[PDB]
């Protein structure tokens, strides 16, 4: 999801 | 002599064990226990909603991190400090970070690595204070956190 993309991008999960 | 770190650790650790074990922590509060108690109550409200809202996404992040021991927690600290120094600061990100910490702490309890929970709470705190100290003191610390969410 957009609201946590900043966190999920760092982890590598692309579809947040 | 770091009060902000001390109070922040006390709050974040208690939240993480509570979420991991499913039992509240009746251990008596410290110096500013009034604020810490209400901040912990606030966390139970907003932190549980974040974890519910992003359960599938939190799981996918945890699966890519592959946290099984204390050294994997250290690799998480690297990621946390990088994104919490990107120049964007608001209360929602702080809640999300602690909420994901509670998510990870639940996983550590499931895999019988409860000894890694306290190191996890300390690392989230160290990232929080090192990167957001000046902003936090401007918001009046955990008093502002309590007031912002109710």
């Amino acid at each position: 999801p957009p609201e946590i993309a900043w966190l999920a991008d760092a982890v590598g999960l692309k579809d947040a | 002599s770091d009060e902000l770190y001390r109070q922040s650790l006390e709050i974040i650790s208690r939240y993480l064990r509570e979420q991991a074990t499913g039992a509240k922590d009746t251990k008596p509060m410290g110096r500013s226990g009034a604020t810490s108690r209400k901040a912990l109550e606030t966390l139970r409200r907003v932190g549980d909603g974040v974890q519910r809202n992003h359960e599938t996404a939190f799981q996918g992040m945890l699966r890519k991190l592959d946290i099984k021991n204390e050294d994997d927690v250290k690799s998480l600290s690297r990621v946390m400090i990088h994104v919490f120094s990107d120049g964007v600061t608001n209360w929602g990100r702080i809640v999300t970070l602690i909420s994901f910490g509670a998510f990870v702490a639940k996983h550590l309890k499931t895999i019988n690595q409860e000894s890694c929970i306290e190191p996890l709470a300390e690392s989230i705190t160290d990232v929080l204070v090192r990167t957001k100290r000046d902003w936090l003191v401007k918001q009046r610390g955990w008093d502002g956190f309590v007031e912002f969410f109710h």
